[PDB]
C-alpha cells in the first residue's frame, strides 16, 4: 500500500502532545473563543453595511466585468434561490466615482424574478480618467418601498488601457 | 558636505531620491557638467529598476496570435504547452496550485482570444493580462551618434532609456552605435542589443547576440537570457541542456538549478524538480523559491509536518507576510499543533493588504472550524470570505455543501450554480451539482453536471459511477 | 534566536549624524600589542569616535573628539615616516591628517585620558572621494597612501609627503579603489564596468595593466590576502559578487537576488576556500563559502563598512555600523528555539467582558434572521423640474440622479452633494425635453438619491438609497393637431357618467371631438359620446392609444375627484386586442434575429481578417523579400466587408431600440385594457407590470422575449392551471432567445382566457 | 550601411507588429461586447498601420534586395581574385581575402588580391 511514512519530526511532536497536552487544549479553546468572537464580530458588521452578495428573502447575486480597454461590459448575475416565490419589486443601484467611470443608466428595476433562473443584467462601464486610475464599484440590489440595500456587491475594475 | 561628494556617497546608500535631488541643485547651478547629469540619470533609473530576466509578462497577443514554436504536435514531454486535484486545488483543467508565484509564470494557456477575454483577469498570469507585454531629458533632442563615444556616459544612458523610459527602438539605437563603437568585443553591449530584440519579439535575433555574448565571457545573466529565448521557442529540452552547460562553467549556482527546477515544474514532472530544488537549498538554504515548493509539495503529499518545518524556517528568515502566516496556520493545524494554530491565522488576517487574501483567510478558517465541527462557524467564515471576494468560488462550494447539510437545497443548487460558473475548470461543484440533482432527480442536469465534472478531472471515480448511473436509466 | 544576530556591545552614535564606508576601523590605534581591537568610527559631520567595549557602559567610548571638516574613510595603519607603531588617517574633502591616539593611566578605571596628536597633515588640492593604504612597491615597515578624488585623479603620498599624482584614464564617477600586494596593483572599477587593474611602478612613471568587464559598477572592492597559496580579489557589485584571479578573469561568481551594501571576506577555514559575509539592504548577513551559503542572519539595520575583530577576549565578533548612527558588536544566534504556545498561567482569558460583547453580537445576528426626503416638482411652463432634498442627519456622499425616458432627454444627469449639516435644504433644477420622433413609452420619471450614514462600526458610512418620480406633462411631447374621421384601429372606454367636454378634460388643448399630434408626426383622435357615455381613442399606431388613453382616464379622475363624487369606472366591457399587439411583438423578434444573423456573419469577416493578418505578421517578421500575392487585396476586401457589416449592427441596434420602445408602449395599454376588461385591483396590476415590463433596453444575453415569457409561464404555473401535465409540458420557462414567438402568443392569449373564467393572480 | 538600414526597418517593423497584435485583441474584444464604433476605430488603426508597415516592406525589400547583391560581388571579387592564381596559391588568398573582411582590414584584403 501507499501508507505513509513519519520522520523524527512527528515522533518528537507527539513527545511533545504527550507532555504539554493540557496547554495545548486550553490555547486552542481560547483561540477557539476569540474566533468565534471575531467572527461574529465580522458577520454582524457586514448585516450593518449589508455587503454579503449572497443575503425568507431569498436572493443571490454577483457581477463580472469583462473585456480591457477603456468600455468593460458589467454583467450583474441575479437569481431568486426559492421553492416556488417570484419577487415582484426590485432594483438595482450603482454606485462609482463620477469622475473615473461614466455609467449610462446607474439605477434600472429589475425583471420579475423567476425562482431558479440566473438573469444577466448588463451594463457598460467606461473608463474617464487618462491615467490608469482602479476604482471600486459598488452595487445595491433593493426593494422599492425600503431605503436600505436587500444586498450589495464589489468589483474592482481593472486598468483602462486606454488611448 | 560637497555636493557631487555627497550626491555619490548618497548613491552608493542607494537613498535616490537625495543624490536625484542634490544633482539637480548641481546641474541648475551649472548647465555644464556630465558626473552630476549620469548620476541623476543613475538615481532616476535606479529608482525604477527591475531586472530583465524575471519579467516575462507575455500579454495576450504573444499566446495566441504570435507562433514560433517550430513543432506543432511535439511528443507528450518535451513541449510546455503528482497529487490528484482531489487532494492539490487546481487553477486550470491540470497545473495544481503552485508555491511562489513569480512575474513569469504562465500555468496553462488559452486557445481563443475569446476565452482569453470571458475569464478572469488573473487566471493566465500572476498580473492581470494585457494586450501586449519636468522630464529630465527629452529623448528626442539627443544625438545618440555622440554619446555612443563616450561609453561611460553611453551605458548609464542606456539603462536609463530601456528600463526607466522604455523607449526600446532608440535605446536599439544607442546600443547599435556603441556595439559598432567598441568594434563588437563588449559581451554587455551584445546582451543588451539581445534584450531590446527580445522585447521587440525577435528571439532568434536575440538568440545570435547571447550566443555571440556567451562566445566573450561567460556569465550567469547571458545563461538565463538563452534560457528565457529558448523557453520563449517551446524549447525545453535546448534550456535543459544549456543549464547544465552552464553548471558545467559555475559548478553550484543557485540561479541555474532554479531554472532547471522551474522547467521541470512546467513540463510537470516534480520528481525531478524536487530533487534540483532540493540542490538549490544544498546550495542556499534560505532560497524562498525552493523552500515554499518543496513545503507545498510536503504539505499536499500528507506529510504536513515536514511542510510546517519549511514553513517554520521561513519564519526564521525574517519573512513576515500574509501568505506565510497563513501558510503556517495550514500546517500547524493540518500537523496537529493546536497552540500554534489559529494565532497565525491572526496574523495572516492582520498582514493582508488585499481584499482577496482576507477571503482566502477566513476560508481556510471555515476549513479549521469545519474540520472542528461546529458548522455555524464554518458557515460564517465561508461568508465572510464571500463578502471579502465575491468571484470566490470555492466559499460557493463549501457554503453550498454546510447549506444541503443543513437541508435547504435550492440554496445549494443555486451556490453550486455560481461556484462553476465562476471556476469552470474546478470539479467538486459540478460533481456536487449532479449528485444532488441525481439524488431529486433531473438527470439531464446530472449528466449535463457529471459530464463537466469528468471534463474538469477525468480521472475521478464516483463521476464515473454516476456516469454509468445516467446511461444507464437513458436505456 | 536561530539565524539572528545576537547582541552584544551596542550604542547609537550622534544626533541624526551620516557614515559612510570606510568609517567603521577596527585595529590596535592605541598600540597596546595584546591583540584586543578598537572600534573607531568617523562621520562626514565631524566626531571623531573611539570605543573600547566590554560587554550602555559609560568608559566603553575612549574619545568622542570633534573636528571642523567632514572626515572619510578613518584608517589605521603605518602612517608615520620614523616608527613601526600603529597611526590613525583621517580624510576630510579637502584635507588629510594622521593622528597618534596616545592613552594615558590613572589610579581608577576613568582616571585614564587619551590624547590625539596632529602627527602631520596635508592640504588637499583636489577634493577627495576615497583611499587605500599599503606598503606600495615591496617596501616594509612602511604604509603609503593612495588617495582618490571625486573627478578621477589619483595622489599617492609616501607616509610623509606628496609623492605624487596621476589622472585615472576615462573615469567619471569614482568607484571603489584597493591596492593588491601579491601583484602591486591599484585595482579599481571604472564607471564604465570595467574592473582595472594597473601596476604602481606604471602609475608611478606617467598603463592599464588589465581589465575586466563586470556586468555593473562595484560598491566594494577588498583585495584579501591571508591566504598565500592562491591569491584573490573580491568585487562586489550592486547586482551581484565576483572573485577573480590575479591574472585579471573570474575565478567564480554569485548573481545576489538582493541588493548588497556591505561585505568583508574573513578569515577562511578550508584550504584555498574563503569564507565571506555579505549585507543586504534587507538587513541580513549572508555568509558564503565562496560561492555556497554557510550561514545567515537577520541584522537589526542597514549595514554599511562591517568589519570582524577580536573583542575583549572573544574572537570573531562582527562590528557593523549603520550609516544613520546605530553601531552595534554581535555574535551569532544559534538557539532553535522551540515553537510552542508560552504556557502562561497568569493571562487568563476575560470570560464576563468577552461573553457580554459576544451575546450581543450573537443577538444582533439572531435578532436580523427573523434620514432623506426627496420631493420632486414639475413647473407649469422643454419643462423644467426642480428636485429638493431635506435631511434630518447629518448625511454625507449624496448624489442625486434623474431618470426619464429614452426619447426624453435631461439638460443634467447626476449632482454631487458632500456632508450636509443637519437640517439643511438642497435644491437642484434640471430641464427635460423630447429629443427623436417616437413619443415615450411614459411621461413619468424618478429621481434617487443615494447617500451615506456615518456611524461607529464603518465610519465611512452605512449606503443608503431613496427615490422620488415625477410625472411631466402632455404639453412636453403633444400639441393639438386635426382629427381624422377614420383611422386603422380604435378602442372605447365606457364610463358610467355623463361624457364630458374634452375642453374640459384636456384644456391645454383648445368641440366634444378633439385631436392630438406628438413631435413625431403621429396623430390620435378622441372621440366623447353623444348618446352612449364611451369615449374613443382612435388611430393607426397602437402605440399612439397608450398615451392619451392613460391621460384620459387620469384627467377623469382628477375631475370627477374635483367634483366630489365618489363611484366612478372605466370598465371597457368588450374584445381585449391581442392581435394588433403581437404584430409588435413579431417586428421586436424578426429585429432580434436579423442582429443575431448579423453578429454571427460579423463574426467570420472578423476571423478572416485576422487570418489575413496573422499572414501578413508573417511575411513582415521573414526577412527574405517575396509577391505579396494580392494578400493585401483579400485583407483590403475583408476590411470593407467588416466595416460593412458593422454599419449594419449598428442600425440593426437602432432599429431594435424604437421597435423596443413602440413595443413598451403597446403593452403598457394592454395591461391598462387588461386592468379595465375584468375589475382587477392594485396587486394584480403590480404583478403584470413587472411581469410584462421587465427590461429597458435588450441586451445579448437577455431580452424582452424570454424574459417575459418566463415570467407568464411561472405566472400560469403557480396560480392559474392546475393540470401537472401541462404545467410541465408547456408550462416551461428558460432564459434563451427562442426560435419563434408562438409559445409567448399561445401564454399571453391563455392568460387572458384563464383571467375570463375568472381566476386570480397570485405569488406564493 | 544597408546593415544598420535592414536593421533598424526590422525593429521598426516588429514594433508595428505588436501594435497590430494588441489591435487585433482589443477589436476581438469590442466585437464581443458588441461595441461597434470602437471596432471599427480599431480596424481604421490597423487598416492604417498595415499601409505604413507595407511601406516599410517595399523599402526594406529593396534594400534587401541590393545587399544580397552587394554580398554577392564582394564573394565574386575573392572568386577572381583567386581565380587568377593556379594551384596551392590561389587556395591561399581565398582564406587570406576571408580573414581580410572579418577585420575589415580593406587596404590589406585589395593587398592580398593585388600581389597575394
Amino acid at each position: 500500500l501507499n501508507v505513509p511514512r513519519k520522520t523524527r519530526l512527528y515522533v518528537d511532536q507527539t513527545l511533545r502532545e504527550r507532555e504539554a497536552g493540557t496547554a495545548m487544549h486550553r490555547t486552542f479553546q481560547a483561540d477557539l473563543y476569540l474566533l468565534r468572537l471575531r467572527a461574529a464580530r465580522a458577520y454582524v458588521q457586514a448585516l450593518e453595511s449589508s455587503l454579503s452578495p449572497v443575503s425568507r428573502e431569498p436572493l443571490k447575486l454577483h457581477a463580472v466585468v469583462q473585456g480591457l480597454g477603456p468600455t468593460f461590459k458589467l454583467t450583474l448575475h441575479l437569481q431568486n434561490t426559492s421553492t416556488a416565490r417570484p419577487i415582484l419589486g426590485l432594483v438595482v443601484c450603482f454606485l462609482y466615482n463620477e469622475v473615473l467611470y461614466a455609467l449610462p443608466r446607474a439605477f434600472f428595476k429589475v425583471p420579475l424574478l423567476v425562482p431558479g433562473l440566473n438573469y444577466p443584467l448588463e451594463t457598460f462601464v467606461k473608463s474617464l480618467s487618462d491615467k490608469g486610475i482602479s476604482d471600486i464599484i459598488k452595487v445595491l440590489v433593493l426593494r422599492e418601498g425600503q431605503s436600505t440595500p436587500l444586498l450589495s456587491a464589489h468589483i474592482n475594475m481593472p486598468m483602462s488601457e486606454g488611448l | 558636505m560637497e555636493p557631487l561628494l555627497l550626491a555619490w556617497s548618497y548613491f552608493r546608500r542607494r537613498r535616490f531620491q537625495l543624490c536625484a535631488d542634490l544633482c539637480t541643485q548641481m546641474l541648475e547651478k551649472s548647465p555644464c557638467d556630465q558626473a552630476a547629469w549620469i548620476l541623476k540619470a543613475r538615481a532616476l533609473t535606479e529608482m525604477v529598476y527591475v531586472d530583465e530576466i524575471d519579467v516575462d509578462e507575455e500579454g495576450i497577443a504573444e499566446m495566441i496570435l504570435d507562433e514560433n514554436a517550430i513543432a506543432q504536435v511535439p511528443r507528450p514531454g518535451t513541449s510546455l504547452k503528482g497529487p490528484s486535484p482531489a487532494v492539490r486545488p487546481v487553477t486550470q483543467a491540470g497545473r495544481p496550485i503552485t508555491g511562489f508565484l513569480r512575474p513569469s509564470t504562465q500555468s496553462g494557456r488559452p486557445g481563443t482570444i475569446e476565452q482569453a477575454i470571458k475569464t478572469p483577469r488573473t487566471a493566465y498570469t500572476a498580473r492581470p493580462i494585457a494586450s501586449s507585454s519636468g522630464p529630465f531629458i527629452n529623448l528626442s533632442r539627443l544625438n545618440l551618434a555622440k554619446y555612443a563615444q563616450k561609453p561611460k556616459l553611453a551605458k548609464a544612458l542606456f539603462e536609463y532609456i530601456f528600463h526607466h523610459e522604455n523607449d526600446v527602438k532608440t535605446a536599439l539605437d544607442l546600443a547599435a552605435l556603441s556595439t559598432e563603437h567598441s568594434q563588437y568585443k563588449d559581451w554587455w553591449w551584445k546582451v543588451q542589443i539581445g534584450k531590446c530584440y527580445y522585447r521587440l519579439g525577435l528571439y532568434r535575433e536575440a538568440e545570435k547576440q547571447f550566443k555571440s555574448a556567451l562566445k566573450q565571457q561567460e556569465m550567469v545573466d547571458t545563461f538565463l537570457y538563452l534560457a528565457k529565448v529558448y523557453i520563449s521557442l517551446d524549447q525545453p529540452l535546448t534550456a535543459l541542456n544549456l543549464f547544465k552547460q552552464g553548471l558545467d562553467k559555475f559548478p553550484g549556482e543557485v540561479t541555474l538549478l532554479c531554472g532547471i527546477a522551474r522547467i521541470y515544474e512546467e513540463m510537470n514532472n516534480i520528481s525531478s524538480a524536487t530533487e534540483y530544488y532540493k540542490e538549490v537549498l544544498k546550495q542556499d538554504n534560505t532560497h524562498v523559491e525552493a523552500i515554499a515548493c518543496i513545503g507545498s509539495n510536503h504539505f499536499y503529499t500528507d506529510q504536513p509536518e515536514v511542510a510546517l518545518r519549511f514553513y517554520r524556517r521561513l519564519l526564521q528568515m525574517g519573512v513576515y507576510n500574509c501568505q506565510l502566516f497563513n501558510n503556517l496556520g495550514l500546517c500547524c493545524f493540518y500537523a496537529q499543533q493546536y497552540d500554534m494554530t489559529l494565532t497565525s491565522f491572526e496574523r495572516a488576517l492582520s498582514l493582508a493588504e488585499n481584499e482577496e487574501e482576507v477571503a482566502d483567510v477566513w476560508y481556510n478558517l471555515g476549513h479549521v472550524a469545519v474540520g472542528t465541527g461546529d458548522t455555524n462557524l464554518a458557515h460564517q467564515c465561508f461568508r465572510l470570505a464571500l463578502v471579502s471576494n465575491n468571484q470566490h468560488a470555492e466559499a460557493y462550494n463549501n457554503l453550498a455543501v454546510l447549506e444541503m447539510r443543513r437541508g435547504h437545497v435550492e440554496q445549494a443548487k443555486a451556490l453550486l450554480q455560481t461556484a462553476s460558473s465562476l471556476a469552470p475548470h474546478m470539479y467538486e461543484p459540478h460533481f456536487n451539482f449532479a449528485t444532488i440533482s441525481d439524488k431529486i432527480g433531473d438527470l439531464q442536469r446530472s449528466y449535463a453536471a457529471a459530464k463537466k465534472s469528468e471534463a474538469a478531472f477525468p480521472d475521478h471515480v464516483d463521476t464515473q459511477h454516476l456516469i454509468k448511473q445516467l446511461e444507464q436509466h437513458f436505456a | 534566536s536561530l539565524f539572528k544576530a545576537r547582541d552584544w556591545w551596542s550604542t547609537v552614535l550622534g544626533d541624526k549624524e551620516e557614515f559612510d564606508q570606510g568609517c567603521l576601523c577596527l585595529a590596535d590605534v592605541d598600540n597596546t600589542g595584546n591583540g584586543q581591537d578598537k572600534i573607531i568610527v568617523g562621520s562626514f559631520m565631524g566626531y571623531l569616535r573611539i570605543f573600547n567595549p566590554h560587554p550602555a557602559q559609560a568608559e566603553d567610548l575612549l574619545l568622542e573628539v570633534h573636528l571642523r571638516d567632514p572626515i572619510l574613510q578613518v584608517e589605521v595603519g603605518k602612517f608615520v615616516s620614523g616608527t613601526e607603531m600603529l597611526h590613525l588617517a583621517v580624510l576630510h574633502s579637502r584635507k588629510l591628517c594622521v593622528y597618534s591616539v596616545s592613552g594615558t593611566l590613572g589610579n581608577v578605571e576613568h582616571g585614564n585620558q587619551y590624547q590625539i596628536k596632529l602627527m602631520y597633515e596635508h592640504n588637499l588640492q583636489r577634493t577627495a572621494c576615497n583611499m587605500t593604504y599599503g606598503s606600495f612597491g615591496g617596501v616594509k615597515g612602511r604604509d603609503l597612501i593612495c588617495i582618490q578624488s571625486v573627478d578621477g585623479m589619483l595622489m599617492v603620498f609616501e607616509q610623509e609627503s606628496y609623492a605624487f599624482g596621476r589622472f585615472l584614464p576615462g573615469s567619471l564617477l569614482p568607484g571603489p579603489l584597493a591596492y593588491s600586494s601579491r601583484t602591486d596593483s591599484f585595482i579599481t572599477v571604472s564607471s564604465c564596468h570595467q574592473v582595472e587593474s594597473y601596476k604602481y611602478q606604471v602609475l608611478a612613471f606617467a598603463v592599464v595593466d588589465w581589465t575586466l568587464n563586470i556586468g555593473e559598477q562595484a560598491i566594494d572592492i577588498c583585495i584579501v590576502s591571508f591566504i598565500q597559496s592562491a591569491s584573490s580579489v573580491f568585487v562586489l557589485g550592486e547586482r551581484n559578487f565576483f572573485c577573480l584571479k590575479d591574472n585579471g578573469q573570474i575565478q567564480f561568481m554569485k548573481k545576489l537576488d538582493y541588493s548588497p551594501s556591505c561585505f568583508l571576506p574573513y578569515c577562511s577555514v578550508s584550504e584555498g576556500t574563503i569564507n565571506t559575509l555579505i549585507g543586504n539592504h534587507n538587513n541580513m548577513l549572508h555568509i558564503y563559502q565562496d560561492v555556497t551559503l554557510k550561514w545567515a542572519t537577520q541584522l537589526p539595520h542597514v549595514p554599511v563598512a562591517v568589519r570582524v575583530g577580536c573583542l575583549h577576549d572573544l574572537k570573531g565578533v562582527i562590528v557593523t555600523l549603520s550609516d544613520d548612527g546605530h553601531l552595534q558588536c554581535s555574535y551569532l544566534g544559534t538557539d532553535p528555539s522551540l515553537f510552542q504556545a508560552p504556557k502562561v498561567e497568569s493571562r487568563e482569558l476575560n470570560y464576563d467582558e468577552l461573553d457580554m460583547e459576544l451575546k450581543e453580537l450573537q443577538k444582533v445576528i439572531k435578532n436580523v434572521n427573523k434620514d432623506l426626503k426627496v420631493s420632486a416638482m414639475v413647473s407649469p411652463n422643454s419643462v423644467t423640474v426642480k428636485v429638493t432634498l431635506k435631511n434630518r442627519v447629518a448625511l454625507q456622499k449624496i448624489k442625486l440622479s434623474i431618470y426619464v425616458q429614452p426619447p426624453l432627454v435631461l439638460t443634467g444627469d447626476q449632482f454631487t452633494f458632500e456632508f450636509m449639516a443637519p437640517e439643511m435644504t438642497r435644491t437642484v433644477g434640471f430641464s427635460v425635453y423630447l429629443k427623436g420622433s417616437y413619443s415615450p413609452p411614459e411621461l413619468e420619471g424618478n429621481a434617487v438619491v443615494s447617500y451615506s450614514r456615518p456611524t461607529e462600526r464603518n465610519p465611512d458610512g452605512i449606503p443608503r438609497v431613496s427615490q422620488c418620480k415625477f410625472r411631466l406633462p402632455l404639453k412636453l411631447v403633444c400639441l393639438p393637431g386635426q382629427p381624422s374621421k377614420t383611422a386603422s384601429h380604435k378602442l372605447t372606454i365606457d364610463t358610467n357618467k355623463s361624457p364630458v367636454s374634452l375642453l374640459s378634460l384636456f384644456p391645454g388643448f383648445a368641440v366634444n371631438v378633439m385631436g392630438f399630434r406628438f413631435l413625431g408626426g403621429s396623430q390620435v383622435t378622441l372621440l366623447a359620446s353623444k348618446t352612449s357615455q364611451r369615449y374613443r381613442i382612435q388611430s393607426e399606431q397602437f402605440e399612439d392609444l397608450w398615451l392619451i388613453t392613460n391621460e384620459l382616464i387620469i384627467r377623469l379622475q382628477e375631475y370627477f375627484e374635483k367634483q366630489g363624487i365618489k363611484d366612478f369606472t372605466c370598465s371597457f366591457s368588450g374584445s381585449v386586442p391581442l392581435e394588433e399587439y403581437f404584430e409588435l411583438i413579431d417586428h421586436h423578434f424578426e429585429l432580434r434575429i436579423n442582429g443575431e444573423k448579423l453578429e454571427e456573419l460579423l463574426s467570420e469577416r472578423a476571423v478572416q481578417f485576422r487570418a489575413i493578418q496573422r499572414r501578413l505578421l508573417t511575411r513582415f517578421k521573414d526577412k527574405t523579400p517575396a509577391p505579396l500575392q494580392h494578400l493585401d487585396t483579400l485583407l483590403d476586401g475583408t476590411y470593407k466587408q467588416v466595416i460593412a457589416l458593422a454599419d449594419a449592427v449598428e442600425e440593426n441596434q437602432d432599429n431594435l431600440f424604437q421597435s423596443f420602445t413602440r413595443l413598451k408602449s403597446a403593452t403598457h395599454l394592454v395591461i391598462l385594457l387588461i386592468g379595465l376588461w375584468q375589475k382587477l385591483s392594485a396587486d394584480q396590476i403590480a404583478i403584470l407590470e413587472a411581469a410584462f415590463l421587465p427590461l429597458q433596453q435588450d441586451t445579448q444575453e437577455l431580452g424582452w422575449e424570454e424574459t417575459v415569457d418566463a415570467a407568464l409561464s411561472h405566472l400560469l404555473k403557480t396560480c392559474l392551471s392546475k393540470s401537472s401535465k401541462e404545467q410541465a409540458l408547456n408550462l416551461n420557462s428558460q432564459l434563451g432567445i427562442p426560435k419563434d414567438t408562438s409559445q409567448l402568443k399561445k401564454h399571453i392569449t391563455l392568460f387572458c382566457d384563464r383571467l375570463a373564467k375568472g381566476g386570480r393572480l397570485c405569488l406564493s | 550601411e544597408y546593415h544598420s538600414v535592414h536593421q533598424k526597418l526590422s525593429a521598426d517593423m516588429a514594433d508595428n507588429s505588436n501594435l497590430i497584435r494588441s489591435l487585433l485583441v482589443q477589436a476581438e474584444d469590442a466585437r464581443l461586447m458588441r461595441d461597434m464604433k470602437t471596432m471599427k476605430n480599431r480596424y481604421k488603426e490597423l487598416y492604417d498601420l498595415n499601409k505604413d508597415l507595407l511601406n516599410g516592406y517595399k523599402i526594406r525589400c529593396n534594400n534587401h534586395t541590393e545587399l544580397l547583391g552587394s554580398l554577392k560581388a564582394v564573394n565574386q571579387a575573392i572568386q577572381r581574385a583567386g581565380h587568377l592564381r593556379v594551384g596551392k596559391p590561389k587556395n591561399q588568398v581565398i582564406t587570406a581575402c576571408r580573414d581580410a573582411i572579418r577585420s575589415n582590414n580593406i587596404n590589406m584584403l585589395f593587398r592580398i588580391m593585388r600581389v597575394g
